[PDB]
This record gives C-alpha cells, structure tokens and sequence, in this order.
C-alpha cells in the first residue's frame, strides 16, 4: 500500500 | 458532485456513526483515518507514504459514507497527518478524474492513475494525486536556481529542491509551475498543476 503531500 | 482542486479536496465523511473530514486522495491506494474507536475488529498492517512506512490498524468491511454515496470496504487507522479516502473506496462510489470538465481524458481509479509527463526535455511517469498539495518529482537534474524545503505526508518528511516556473506537460496538456525535486517513491503530479490542466473529480 503506497499513500499520497502536505 | 464535481470536484475542482484549488484547494484541498476535503469532504465530510460518516463512519462508525461519527463525522469525519477527509480528503479525496487518488494518490492513495488504500483508506487513513486518524486514531479513532472503529466498531470493528482489526489485525496489523504497514503502509507506506512519501517519507517511509507507519503503522496502521486494518479493518475490514467497514461503511463509510463519503458525501453521501455509500461504500463499504477497508479502513486503516493510523497516525497519518491528513484522514485521506484512497482509491479502494473512491472506486466504489465510482468516483473518476476528468480533465477539462470532462471534456478531456477520464481516468477510472481500478489502478494507480499513472500517466506520461514531459519535464526537462524529459519523458517520466506520474501519478494524478489530488491528495498532493505540490507536484513531486524524482531526482532529476533540472537548470535553474532552487530553494531547499521540505513537504510531508505519511512517514514524516522529505527535503527537496523547489523550482519555479518549470513547464511540464502531462497526458498532452501543457502546464507551468513549481515543481519538486526529491527521493519520492513515485512522481507525483499534484494540485498546483492539476489545476491548470482543468482535473476535476466527478462521481
């Protein structure tokens, strides 16, 4: 599982 | 609804009987919610993010509301910075990215959205992520003057270098912005791009 930029 | 993305795409979710906010996120394979009492049972599990890997609780066959379009499906519960609805879930409320108003390309959310950039001359690949506040890129040695920053997400933080004004074509469609450079896992194209090419999330 990969997950996104704050 | 259609979704456009000059700010985050934040929306009201219900789960587990509570409110919610979380962000639209096509840029994330999987659910993250904040810590939270999830009536549910739950077995261990790692995901990974832009700055490393955390721990999460996972829970199955969980209802989740999202704007008023139910799904059912997996959950994650986690120290991530932003609760976030990931693909697994966006597909079930079929929820798709159009350009142009829907004039231009839809790309469905059953994979990872990637799609051909041109950056620098060069061609790369990059992930459509309207989880992403800035546009991430692999290292790669663009001219030009920089400042150093550091963005984040799951994991923590990366540093990068900051370009401006770098003109990047995606899918076909040109656009002209700040760009990012650094160890990411994957190229990210986020909102200040995204934006100019008219992506709007529909379902």
């Amino acid at each position: 599982s990969l997950n996104x930029i704050x | 609804p259609q979704i456009t993305l000059w700010k985050r795409p934040l929306v009201t979710i219900r789960i587990g009987g509570q409110l919610k906010e979380a962000l639209l996120d096509t840029g994330a394979d999987d659910t993250v919610i904040e810590e939270l009492n999830l009536p549910g049972c739950w077995k261990p599990k790692l995901i990974g993010g832009i700055a490393g890997f955390i721990k999460v609780r996972q829970y199955d066959q969980i209802p989740v509301e999202i704007a008023g379009h139910k799904a059912i499906g997996t959950v994650l519960v986690g120290p991530t910075p932003v609760n976030i609805i990931g693909r697994n879930l966006l597909t079930q409320i079929g929820a798709t990215l159009n350009f142009c108003g829907g004039g231009g390309p839809q790309i469905t959310l059953w994979k990872r959205p990637l799609v051909t950039i041109r950056i620098g001359g060069q061609l790369k690949e990059a992930l459509l992520d309207t989880g992403a506040d800035d546009t991430v890129i692999e290292e790669l040695n663009l001219p030009g003057c920089w400042k150093p920053k550091l963005i984040g997400g799951i994991x923590g933080f990366i540093k990068v270098r900051q370009y401006d004004q770098i003109p990047v074509e995606i899918a076909g469609h040109k656009a002209i912005g700040t760009v990012l450079v650094g160890p990411t896992p994957v190229n990210i194209i986020g909102r200040n791009l995204l934006t100019q090419i008219g992506a709007t999330l529909n379902f």
